[PDB]
């Protein structure tokens, strides 16, 4: 599954 | 002398404060240098965060403790829009710089950067805009890629004020949200890509120098394919007539090409475009050469895969190539796991020739080959070892650790299997499905996901931007004493 | 020679492939480097020069410096405060949309589509409810593709096939020079293909026969066949290594060869004297539309496998039943009972008794055969004049050749079918509906109607004889124009309306009513004589306000003139667009038609769940025929009717209408509408949330200026905000892309010969523009084609031959009059009379 924002 | 071979090294790095403070995180999505300033002018670039536009001037310094960067302008888009796309333009009348900014609302905002005022707003798109690009052929032409799955072509010309939209790339060519829009240097070809996994090449008509009651709608692309990548495409670009593109979960930047496509040939009409008749075909092209022994001739060709590891599920990461006459072409890209990669395309060709000579010498002299760097003549080196010993000139930047490796390490001829393999991994192009290791891979402090890359007109500065409103400035040909 | 030895040679010939790639890549890389673009549009002076460091809102920027190879940060985290310049925007965005919304004159046919990507809604957290809601949705979309019982290819092998195909593309050029270098006896591409068909199985045994018909089975000696058998095994050992991703069998390479691939196409269209004619007209009888006369149109069935079954003669028994009846009609009219440019019969017999005549080829004798058959037992029309104009040959040659071959028709049996009594609910003679007719039939109830091919049986139109009109449905239905039964023999045959008035007639509310209005259908320009639809239904007479002020009021969709309307921002909360009246609309007037793509009930659900959201909704699906399952999707293609919003007490109302064997959606005014007002209709009990197998679908019950309005109005194409008082934009429908789509479809047909495609593409390019729906206007539009393309038609041998096949089919169908054939004769010989005058 895809992700656009970076994990904080 | 050997300065043409140097690659950037980290210089300055700034952490701009959090501008998007709604509980998602504030990130710098677009970095772009101003391209219309005269030669030699100190390079000026714009950095787009979710709600701000940072404008900096870079001036080379003799002191290694000094900051070359100076924020000459800082704008805040007062709205509810979360920006991400940006491009530069010029006032058609006064020639003053213009900065285009688009986000999740669907409008292109043209800012008069020097005066700190808003020039105009480009309305029409029915979804948020993800990419903006300026025609290299015309500084008033702007291409926008939106979530409405369409591309609008705009003209900031005085003749196109009442109706600035000169063209629409619609039809059924795309089915989901577009992520990348790219221009050809001729300003006539446009690349588009997005979530639908399709890469489309469109030919634009000539726009009249008069008022357009309605934009020219383009129903079909001239080349359309979803078979280059097996995932969503987030960055597409032209490199000559060659194509560079990247997709999610693939760890590569693919250098490929449309078979039969040449920007030296006449621009095809709208009625020359291939329409999708047989749906059991995921690639179609106007350009396809007629001569072939195969009923289905290959419409594209995968040439090389630039290995860009540790990206994973991360998308909306863009590469940028430095491609100026007289200088080396450098491909730069930052990954999702804090690393900035560099590839000098002038290196492949030199390696190819070096290896070809080495192979030929090995055969001709039965492995009795001595390799000497550039910096001594060939006919000079040949006299030292005499006849019966082959001498090959090796590019200075080639460093150790089909061509036979040395037997033992104390042997006067040949390199270790490990040295040759290390070299192959970075400069070999015999495998279309191979992975080219970065020529320079520079690490980053703390968690960093790369977003956009930007080179200064003379390729002395490389700015990479990303998560937590960060910008990493890399320098080449420094003045440090 | 042996398998192990051949495979050794291939391995060395294979090391050419990667050294060749390297040469190519490096070559293109040097070429693009040399052609690097020189920067343009440079300002003569630095425009930024004047600006200085900015170090009211204020924001933080912390700088850091780096040195060395590893780029070690020389810790100097120095932050400066910068003033912010707040630039608020003056312009508001337009209401949202998806896709370029294009205008289509009439409904267009669409292909059933598959999901070939992953629809990204938004970022889902690893091992969370949002992830489980999104992943289960994609598995449910995989279930819609599988429900069709279709080619369910998993992504595991999609990627694998893609990869293999890429490798096949790479090696394909190498095969011939490699074979040429090895010079093995019996190792030629043709022989390797010969071996492929023979040794199994991925080919149909039928396709195997075809490949072995093109090539032979002959590949002897028995040692030469050993060599071919050895090479295939040797190649697979080298390039088809089962443990590899970049894998490819020799079979796969040969499968894409130019002389092999056209056998596995899957894109196919299609008395001894008569048999020859049937074969000769094949393409025309199979593709040629009975409604619009095109060979590629928006009529016909798209089967689950995306293959088209056109509304052509083949749907109603082909040429033979329609023609046998023509001959019968001709021999019966016989009981009751012209000169041209290049010679004739009354002036010249067979010409001169001993005159030198060039030999006639098979194609010329063919043109004589099919024209004589389709004209048949005629009184007025004679083939020789027309065949003369087609073949170029003098008219007396066609007399001489006609006597030479002694042409004799098949005879036609006396088809005097006995008398049947009139239906208790429908009088076809007095043209009216009586008794419990609404309960008796389902002709008027389109929501429960199931499409079937018009009856073509030779017997009576009853259930006992097997007439579908009468027996296939839950109730009988009136026999329409395409049924082979005639009005004097069949009591179900619809004969039109007996309507006539000095004022307006064929109205929704009337002494004796209009059968057409009662049957929920428009008037037939042919059958509805003196009402008088023949003139009004014609779109060329569309803006004649004195013609439409009287007579036939039931041809609204056929005239295709819609009331002036504007696009704007809807008055309703978060609704986006809404359609607004640009003029005044009185009650009972036709406003607009709902046009879009013709899709199945299945395709509609597929699109709904593809485009839609789980974290949510917009739909442009309108039911056309609930029972047959045909829907109209106005998501990309259609007209401004796609923007009309919901309200229970609307001002307009949709109605499914039978418009010459075409089901169409019309909107009629149910209130008095003033300009600037917003148009609304009750969407129906199939659309969910509306406030002032399951798919959200709208249903039905079973010169000018920008108006003065409070809400903003936009241009449909440019999306520029129109200001009141300005001239109301009226952009003409651009069909070029749709004409292109149709030209290409024909071009992609394998079993269509180049000569055929040339005429078919030219006829269709011309005819698709006129949107013909009634045979009443074909003669007019036929004469325009034979006039406009007159010079094009004479200039080639194939073009005349092909044109005559079209003319033959239309004649056999009794759809093209006799008078129009001789007029076409005169325009063709005059066009050839000018070819010799300057050539
Ligand atoms: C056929 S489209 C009409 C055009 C649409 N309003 C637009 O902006 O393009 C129908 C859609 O409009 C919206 N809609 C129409 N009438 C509505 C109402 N009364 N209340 C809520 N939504 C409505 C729904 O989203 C529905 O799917
Ligand atoms: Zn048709
Ligand atoms: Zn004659
Ligand atoms: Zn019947
Ligand atoms: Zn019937
Ligand atoms: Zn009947
Ligand atoms: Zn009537
Ligand atoms: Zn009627
Ligand atoms: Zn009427």
């Amino acid at each position: 599954a895809a992700r656009k924002s970076a994990p904080a | 002398d050997s300065a043409e071979w140097e690659l950037p090294r980290l210089r300055t790095s700034f952490i701009f404060q959090d501008d998007y403070k709604y509980l998602d995180l504030a990130e710098f999505f677009d970095v772009k240098f101003y391209p219309y300033s005269p030669p030699g002018a100190p390079p000026v670039f714009a950095a787009t965060s979710k709600k701000h536009a940072v404008i900096c001037r870079l001036t080379q310094t003799t002191d290694k403790d000094a900051n070359p960067c100076e924020i000459i302008q800082l704008i805040r888009d007062d709205g509810n829009e979360a920006n991400c796309a940006s491009c530069w333009s010029k006032d058609p009348i006064t020639d003053q710089p213009l900065l285009c900014i688009a986000g999740n609302e669907g409008n292109v905002k043209v800012y008069n950067v020097t005066e700190g005022k808003l020039y105009r707003t480009l309305v029409g798109h029915g979804g948020g805009i993800n990419d903006l690009a300026t025609s290299p052929a015309n500084p008033y032409i702007i291409a926008s890629a939106s979530d409405d799955t369409t591309i609008r072509i705009w003209s900031l010309a005085p003749e196109h004020e009442k109706q600035p939209c000169v063209c629409i790339l619609g039809g059924e060519g795309h089915s989901y949200d577009l992520l990348s829009v790219a221009f050809h240097d001729n300003g006539r070809y446009v690349l588009s890509a997005g979530h639908d996994q399709v890469i489309n090449l469109w030919a634009l008509p000539e726009f009249p120098n008069e008022h357009m009651e309605i934009p020219i709608v383009i129903y079909y692309p001239h080349f359309s394919s979803s078979e280059i990548h097996n995932n969503l495409v987030d960055c597409v670009a032209f490199y000559g007539d060659l194509i560079l593109s990247r997709a999610c979960h693939e760890d590569t930047i693919v250098l490929w090409r449309i078979e039969g496509f040449s920007s030296d040939d006449p621009i095809p009409g709208p009625l020359d475009a291939p329409t999708p008749t047989d749906m059991t075909k995921q690639t179609r092209s106007y350009f396809t050469p007629t001569v072939s022994p195969q009923s289905r001739p290959a419409m594209f060709t995968r040439l090389a895969q630039f290995h860009t590891p540790d990206c994973g599920v991360q998308f909306f990461m863009r590469f940028r190539m430095y491609h100026v006459p007289g200088k080396h072409p450098i491909l730069a890209f930052a990954n999702a796991k804090s690393k900035t990669f560099f590839w000098d395309l002038a290196r492949f060709g030199e390696y190819a020739r070096f290896m070809a000579d080495l192979k030929e010498a090995q055969q001709s002299y039965n492995g009795r080959v001595v390799v000497v760097d550039q910096g001594i003549s060939l006919a000079q080196a040949q006299q030292v070892h005499g006849p019966g010993v082959g001498v090959v000139m090796k590019p200075a930047w080639l460093v150790p650790k089909m061509v036979s490796a040395s037997p033992d390490p104390d042997s006067p001829f040949g390199f270790s299997r490990e040295t040759l393999q290390a070299w192959a991994d970075m400069y070999d192009l015999s495998n279309p499905v191979g992975l080219i290791k970065a020529h320079r891979s520079l690490a980053i402090d703390g968690a960093f996901v790369g977003r956009q890359v930007g080179w200064s007109p003379e390729g002395e500065w490389c700015v990479v931007v990303g998560n937590g409103n960060r910008a990493l400035i890399y320098q080449r040909w420094g003045k440090e004493r | 020679w042996t398998v192990d030895k051949i495979a050794s040679a291939l391995s060395v010939l294979a090391e050419e492939v990667p050294q060749n790639h390297s040469r190519l890549v490096n070559f293109l890389l040097e070429e693009t480097e040399k052609r690097a673009p020189q920067p343009r549009h440079l300002s003569k002076t630095d425009p930024f020069a004047h600006m200085k460091s900015k170090a009211v809102p204020t924001m933080d920027v912390k700088f850091k410096q780096h040195s060395g190879e590893y780029g070690k940060s020389r810790n100097s985290g120095r932050r400066f405060q910068y003033p912010v310049v707040c630039i608020k925007p003056d312009r508001e965005p337009v209401p949202p949309y998806r896709f370029h919304h294009a205008e289509i004159r009439k409904n267009i046919l669409a292909l059933n589509s598959q999901l070939n990507f992953v629809p990204h809604l938004r970022d889902v957290d690893p091992n969370s409810a949002e992830e489980q809601k999104y992943s289960a949705w994609l598995m449910d979309l995989e279930n819609l593709d599988s429900k069709s019982g279709f080619k369910i290819q998993p992504r595991s092998q999609k990627i694998a096939k893609r990869a293999q195909a890429e490798y096949a593309a790479t090696l394909a050029p190498y095969l011939e020079p490699w074979l040429r270098k090895l010079n093995i006896e019996g190792c030629t591409k043709s022989n390797l293909i010969r071996f492929m068909a023979s040794q199994p199985d991925s080919m149909t045994p039928q396709q195997k026969s075809n490949l072995l018909d093109t090539y032979s089975d002959d590949m002897g000696s028995p040692q030469a066949v050993r060599n071919a058998s050895m090479f295939t095994e040797a190649w697979d050992r080298v390039f088809n290594d089962q443990s590899k991703l970049r894998r490819v069998a020799l079979r796969d390479i040969l499968m894409l060869d130019k002389n092999v691939e056209p056998i596995f196409d899957n894109k196919r269209a299609k008395e001894a004297l008569m048999q020859k004619v049937i074969d000769a007209l094949g393409s025309y009888t199979t593709l040629g539309c009975l409604i619009c006369f095109s060979h590629d149109c928006e009529h016909g069935e798209i089967e689950r496998d995306n293959q088209k079954r056109c509304f052509s003669l083949e749907e109603i028994g082909g040429l033979m039943p329609s023609l046998r009846r023509k001959w019968a009609a001709q021999i019966e009219q016989r009981q009751k009972t012209p000169p041209c440019r290049n010679e004739c019969y009354r002036i010249h017999g067979t010409g001169d008794p001993n005159q030198q005549v060039p030999p006639w080829s098979e194609n010329e004798v063919g043109t004589l055969e099919w024209m004589f058959a389709t004209i048949g037992y005629s009184q007025t029309l004679r083939p020789e004049c027309f065949v003369g104009a087609i073949l170029g040959r003098p008219c007396w040659d066609v007399h001489r050749k006609l006597q030479e071959l002694d042409l004799r028709l098949p005879p036609v049996e006396p088809r005097t079918i006995p008398k049947q009594k009139s239906l208790p609910w429908y009088d076809r003679r007095k043209k009216q509906l009586m008794s419990d007719w609404a309960d008796a039939t389902i002709t008027h109830e389109h929501a429960v109607r199931e499409l079937f091919a018009p009856c073509h049986h030779d017997g009576p139109c009853t259930a006992a004889n097997g007439c579908p009109c009468a027996s296939a449905g839950t109730h009988p239905v009136l026999c329409e124009r395409f049924c082979l039964c005639t009005a004097e023999e069949c009591p179900l045959k619809f004969t039109g309306c007996a309507c006539h008035s000095s004022g307006k007639t064929c109205l929704q509310r009337q002494g004796r009513p209009c059968i057409c209005v009662q049957l929920n259908r428009e008037c037939d320009p042919t059958l509805c004589k003196g009402c008088g639809a023949r003139e009004r239904a014609d779109p060329e007479n569309a803006y004649d306000e004195v013609l439409h002020s009287t007579g036939c009021q039931n041809v609204a969709l056929q005239r295709g003139a819609a009331k002036a309307v504007v696009l704007g921002k809807s008055q309703l909360e978060a609704c986006g667009y809404g359609l607004f009246a640009a003029e005044d609309i009185e009650e009972g007037e036709f406003v607009i038609e709902y046009t879009g793509e013709l899709i199945s009930h299945d395709e509609g659900v597929r699109r709904e769940h593809r485009r839609g959201d789980v974290f949510d909704k917009v739909s442009y699906l309108f039911t056309l025929l609930e029972q047959e399952g045909i829907w109209v999707d106005a998501a990309i293609y259609g007209n401004l009717s796609r923007y009309i919003n919901h309200a229970t007490d609307g001002n307009i109302m949709p109605k499914i209408m039978y418009v010459n064997h075409e089901w169409r959606i019309k909107f009629t005014a149910i209130k008095d509408i003033k300009a600037g007002e917003e148009l609304f209709f009750n969407y129906g009990d199939n659309f969910p949330n509306l406030t002032k197998t399951k798919a959200a679908r709208m249903s039905a019950p079973k010169p000018l200026l920008v108006p003065k309005t409070t809400q903003p109005l936009f241009d449909p194409l440019s999306k520029v905000q129109l200001l009141p008082g300005q001239p109301l934009p009226q952009h003409p429908i651009d069909d070029s892309w749709l004409l292109l789509k149709h030209r290409d479809n024909l071009q992609d047909f394998i079993d269509l010969r180049p000569e055929e495609k040339e005429f078919l593409q030219e006829w269709d390019a011309f005819i698709l523009r006129r949107h013909i729906s009634s045979e009443q206007y074909l003669p007019r539009y036929f004469l325009r084609f034979v006039r406009e393309k007159a010079d094009w038609l004479v200039s080639k041998r194939s073009r005349g031959e092909e044109f005559s096949k079209l003319v033959a089919t239309l004649l056999a169908r009794r759809v093209l009059p006799e008078r129009v054939v001789i007029e076409a004769t005169q325009v063709l010989n005059d066009a050839r009379g000018r070819l010799r005058e300057q050539g």
